[PDB]
RNA sequence: GUCGACGUACUUCAUAGGAUCA
RNA sequence: CGUCGCUAGUACCGGAACUAAAAGUUCCGUAGGUGAACCUGCGGAAGGAUCAUUAAAG
RNA sequence: UGAAAUUCUUGGAUUUAUUGAAGACUAACUACUGCGAAAGCAUUUGCCAAGGACGUUUUCAUUAAUCAAGAACGAAAGUUAGGGGAUCGAAGAUGAUCAGAUACCGUCGUAGUCUUAACCAUAAACUAUGCCGACUAGGGAUCGGGUGGUGUUUUUUUAAUGAC
């Protein structure tokens, strides 16, 4: 009586993605980004940006016959930051208050072991 | 308001104040969110539960978990309790590393800058920009809202990337001013 | 004593001029406003102005003083303090 | 904005400039005008391109109820957007930041000026006029060298500039060659572009990057399209034959291990001969 | 123009018996124009804590691999294992040295896999020393012997077995008895599985394993 | 110095005149100051092959 | 602005 | 401590 | 050639500090 | 309230018609530089302002 | 991006899953702690030789300290000739050139970054602090070795070791 997909979201800096797909996860059920839900780009990376977001693929999911996902959020990783962003954190509190139950939450962010340089230079960059 | 769970480890520098902070983290947690609340000793994790038949808002469990996760990360409680009180604030998290790679005495001498003397620098960033900033070595937080986030976030860079202190403070009055 | 001891060897490799003289302004004024200090008995006075006239450590002919004045280092603002502050306290120690 | 206030110096470029009671001056970046007013004391009649409406104002107060008001023209808008006059001398204290293009508009002029009294960065002006062999030769130098003749005037310090900027200055003289050298530009700056861009390695090295070879086989092919001659077309297809045609020229030419920044203008012409008796074109 | 959904069709994921609880939800894919060929070698990955229904395992994921189809029924087989992120950050701290070892060994199926073991020092009870590192003589010395201990079970039995011990956590304290004289130990875990190469397939073997 | 001059003068002249003797357009050739590029992008390629065509 | 830790807490400035 | 160790 | 580097000889800018009094 | 203007448009044979027109951080070594009052790549230094938490195999 | 635009994109971009290939680098543990003459050194296992300290009622018996000449090594960058070429990236090109806390940003990216055989011999190559030897206060932390205990723990037969 209870199906469980799985709920990514991939929260980087200049957009936020919620993508719903199943356990396997080879089969997309609803893919909706911050970019499809605001009118400017600058807002694209806002918080309300994710909530709408979440809320659609929260009422398609719905619609499909899923009723639980397992949260898998995840920042850019690899030679950038690992911590998942706002928008990460506002596309999982909306997600919640859906009603969608939420089964599992855990951290997949690419880590490297050791990783190639980073492209701001010995300077540094993000002034 | 169906019956779900939230586990968030306590790393084992931040047990001790959990304990101490204890009496005062329950209260709100079991009264205002109608929240079960407990600690897994074996596990030293924090157990959130919905009550089904108690349990009225859908993102009680949420806030509840961001709660304990703020005070996890080592911000204190009162200004952890915001999260429950309001619905806007979020937690921003970088590493040093990501900014610049510095090593040996010119992480220690970054991190020293952005505290600054006494700490004033770091309260300096949070008046200005109606924030809270937490240093953890390398690794910082800030908490409050979106907007208020990304102007400390630029503020803090500055000052890894080798901006002075001195120059960084007047830009935070300038900023103060218009918001 | 692990947490003092990372503490004070960091603050150890420090040595730039303008934060050791910043801290030790700010002790200056702690034992100054707590008067941690014992005040000094006319004995003690007159012991300390006695070895400050049998030596005269604290006049320009010194090695630093002489170093500094003969070769123009002194017109700098900042070297003309110090000799400044080592003569005032000079004086200090002559007054009866 | 830096602001000269030496007089002596100001004097030295308008008296070096050697003007001519018959001559027209250029003067660009006018600022204030203590050197239009001497150029307006000894020259036929002076345009100024300003990019400051509120200078150009200033400086017509300051001429205006004068004997040499009827002489001065001022034009204003940005000297590089700008199509300008006839004029014989060209006397600039303008912003560094167009210093480089300054010099090639000065060179690429229809009339281009018989002299011009430039000032520039020390490390600017010093490339300028840096020889063969030198350090700090580079592609400007070689480039300018062979359109014009750069020759130093005077080193002017910080403290003649208020507020004192972080770099030193110094006054040139530009002689554009009159009759211009008969080489097309784009040729000879492509080669230079080739060669130099690492200038203490040996040519062939510079010669061995596989764009350069991507670029030299597609002009290859375009030349021989051009002489009615088929060209298959084909990524890969003339790569061995151009190979070869380098390797022999270079060999021949004596060029291929000496460094590009010790090979003076007649080497780089002889190189330019050799590649256009092959076949290759470079721009 | 077309829903997707609409030629969709759903199948059932069945685990293998040496789990408790076999049903582990459920997939979708189109419907034969064959769904076999894009079902065969679907991989999930599920928390060990919903197969066995105890919380103890919260800190372990198990990757299984489609490999049959009967009437809806997707047979699985085992495919890897590993731990949560969270875990091991919690368990890698700091005054503590981190012995790591690996070991690339076949089963008696001819399964090559990799197995990750993971082990850190410990402060006795009496221990006043903040840190506990341990000389690099030691840290040899048990990473030998846990290399012989997986080696020895890997190689003197199957998959399926290879599995029923990993779920009780066995391993971990035969390595815990072995390195106790060697050096004190704690968070002595399995962390990884890797499955490398694979045999012939045998469908007999999958019925088998399913009932 | 000034006798080396003059016969570097000399040889410029000369290697100048059989330049005139093989000269062409530079207006088809790709410049040089594309090495560095090492990718081009659609509109390049649009304009690199609406080029050839016209040279057919 | 003030350089000493705010005795409002963070509540309380929202 | 209500909630220490057991479900409060 | 109001040329570059070096060598030599000179010029110049950075001096006030404490106490009392009005 | 009239005439010719100026801007835009439509037509006609410089000319002659019509319509519209709310404005007033400090550096070191090395290597480069053609929008160079200075920039950039790599390695290093402080001669650059340390707040909070911290036995959780408790 | 402060907002845009060069860029990719219904021939399916970004995102998702199962793989595969290449070249670099060894996170967290990580600590001014350890090692080396200095520069420097961090995944496992094996081989080759080298080394300080400690223990010794072993051996030689002044063989020693400092060092012009002379020699070995010498970060990064850089040159010669092959190999490799993932990332980042001097030079070069190109989009935008509006807005001062976010004011130098973006995209493509040659040489380089890596390696083999040779050159170069410079650093804030810093403790801005020659090498050898003797002496002049207390305190408790840490690294390596050694001695002592009728100390805790493990060896879950003892024990002996190991760890405290
Ligand atoms: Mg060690
Ligand atoms: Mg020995
Ligand atoms: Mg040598
Ligand atoms: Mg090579
Ligand atoms: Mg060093
Ligand atoms: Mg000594």
């Amino acid at each position: 009586s209870q199906v469980f997909g799985v709920a990514r979201i991939y929260a980087s800096f200049n957009d936020t993605f919620v993508h719903v797909t199943d356990l396997s996860g080879k089969e997309t059920i609803a893919r909706v980004t911050g970019g499809m839900k605001v009118k400017a780009d600058r807002d694209e990376s806002s918080p309300y940006a994710a909530m709408l977001a979440a809320q659609d693929v929260a009422a398609k999911c719905k619609e499909v016959g899923i009723t639980a996902v397992h949260v898998k959020i995840r920042a850019t990783g690899g030679t950038r930051t690992k911590t998942p962003g706002p928008g990460g954190q506002a596309a999982l509190r909306a997600l919640a208050r859906s009603g969608l139950r939420i089964g599992r939450i855990e951290d997949v962010t690419p880590v490297p072991s050791d990783s190639t340089r980073k492209k701001g230079g010995r300077r540094g960059r993000r002034l | 308001i169906k019956f779900e769970s939230r586990k968030i480890m306590v790393p084992p520098h931040r047990m001790t104040p959990l304990r101490n902070s204890w009496t005062k983290i329950y209260p709100p947690l079991v009264e205002h969110l109608k929240l079960q609340v407990r600690m897994n000793l074996k596990t030293k994790s924090v157990e959130l539960r919905t009550n089904p038949k108690f349990t009225t808002d859908p993102g009680a469990l949420q806030k509840g978990a961001d709660f304990i996760k703020a005070f996890t990360l080592g911000f204190d409680l009162d200004d952890s309790i915001a999260l429950l009180r309001l619905d806007d604030l979020y937690i921003e998290t970088f590493e040093v590393k990501d900014v610049k790679t510095l090593t040996g005495d010119h992480l220690s001498r970054a991190i020293g800058r952005i505290a600054g003397k006494d700490g004033k620098t770091k309260f300096a960033i949070e008046n200005a920009t109606r924030t809270r900033i937490v240093l953890a070595d390398s690794k910082i937080h800030i908490l409050g809202g979106f907007t208020h986030i990304r102007m400390a976030r630029e503020s803090v860079v500055s000052l890894i990337l080798g901006s002075p202190p001195g120059k960084v403070y007047g830009n935070l009055r300038t900023v103060a001013s218009r918001l | 004593m692990f947490r003092e001891e990372r503490k004070a060897r960091r603050l150890k490799k420090i040595k730039s001029k303008t934060y050791r003289k910043i801290k030790k302004k700010e002790l200056m004024k702690n034992r100054e406003l707590a008067a941690v200090s014992s005040d000094e008995d006319n004995e003690d006075h007159d012991i300390a102005r006695a070895k400050e006239r049998m030596t005269l450590k604290h006049k320009t002919n010194s090695k630093w003083a002489k170093d500094m004045i003969k070769h123009g280092m002194t017109n700098d603002a900042e070297t003309r303090e110090e000799m400044e502050e080592m003569l005032r306290q000079g004086e200090r120690l002559k007054a009866k | 904005q830096h602001i000269l206030k030496n007089p002596l110096v100001a004097q030295g470029i308008v008296d070096k400039a050697q003007i001519r009671p018959s001559d027209v001056v250029l003067e660009v970046g006018p600022g204030t005008g203590n050197l239009t007013v001497r150029i307006l004391e000894q020259a036929k009649n002076v345009v100024a391109v300003e990019m400051d409406p509120r200078m150009a104002a200033e400086l017509t107060k300051r001429v205006r109820g004068t004997p040499v008001e009827k002489k001065l023209e001022i034009m204003l808008g940005d000297f590089m957007k700008t199509e300008l006059p006839y004029f014989d001398i060209c006397i600039s204290n303008t912003p560094y930041q167009i210093s480089s293009p300054l010099v090639f508009k000065l060179i690429n002029q229809p009339r281009p000026p018989r002299v011009s009294i430039l000032m520039f960065q020390r490390e600017f002006a010093l490339r300028l006029l840096a020889r063969p062999g030198d350090s700090l030769y580079c592609r400007l130098s070689a480039n300018v060298q062979m359109w014009a003749n750069v020759t130093h005037i005077m080193k002017v310090g910080k403290n003649n500039f208020r507020p004192p900027p972080q770099v030193e200055s110094s006054v040139v003289r530009l002689e554009i060659k009159n009759p211009r050298p008969q080489v097309d530009y784009n040729e000879w700056d492509g080669l230079l572009r080739i060669v130099f861009v690492r200038k203490n390695r040996t040519i062939s090295a510079g010669f061995k990057s596989t764009t350069v070879m991507d670029i030299l086989e597609k002009n290859y092919k375009t030349f021989l399209a051009m002489n009615n001659e088929m060209v298959d077309d084909t990524k890969g297809s003339m790569h061995d034959v151009v190979k070869e045609k380098i390797d022999t020229v270079l060999k021949e030419t004596d060029l291929g291990d000496k460094r590009a920044g010790k090979c003076d203008q007649n080497d780089f012409l002889r190189l330019l001969y050799a590649f256009h008796q092959v076949g290759i074109h470079f721009s | 123009v077309v829903d997707p959904f609409t030629r969709k069709e759903w199948f059932d994921i069945k685990a293998p018996s040496t789990f408790e609880n076999r049903n582990v939800g459920k997939t979708l894919v189109n419907k034969s124009t064959s769904a076999s060929d894009a079902l065969k070698g679907r991989v999930v990955e599920v928390c060990l804590a919903d197969l066995q229904g105890s919380e103890d395992h919260s800190f372990r994921k198990i990757k299984l691999r489609v490999d049959e189809v009967q009437g809806k029924n997707l047979l699985t087989n085992f495919h890897g294992m590993d731990f949560t992120t969270d875990k091991l950050r919690s368990m890698v701290r700091k005054w503590q040295t981190l012995i790591e070892a690996n070991v690339t060994v076949k089963t008696s199926d001819d399964y090559v896999l990799r197995i990750f073991a993971i082990a850190f020092t410990r402060k006795q009870a009496n221990q006043v020393k903040r840190h506990s590192y341990a000389q690099s003589s030691h840290i040899r010395a048990i990473r030998k012997v846990i290399s012989e201990i997986l080696t020895k079970e890997v190689q003197g039995s199957t998959l399926a077995q290879l599995t029923s011990k990993l779920i009780p956590e066995v391993i971990n304290k035969e390595i815990e008895n072995a390195t106790k004289d060697i050096f004190p130990l704690q968070n002595i875990h399995v962390r990884k599985v890797k499955l490398l190469k694979q045999p012939k397939f045998d469908v007999g073997a999958l019925m088998a394993l399913h009932g | 110095k000034f006798i080396e001059h003059q016969l570097k003068r000399e040889e410029r002249k000369t290697i100048i005149g059989k330049l005139q003797d093989y000269k062409i357009d530079t207006s088809l050739l790709t410049s040089s100051k594309r090495l560095g590029e090492g990718r081009q992008t659609k509109k390049e390629e649009f304009k690199e092959a609406l080029s050839l065509e016209r040279q057919g | 602005l003030s350089d000493v830790k705010s005795s409002k807490s963070l509540a309380e400035i929202y | 401590l209500p909630g220490w160790g057991e479900w409060a």
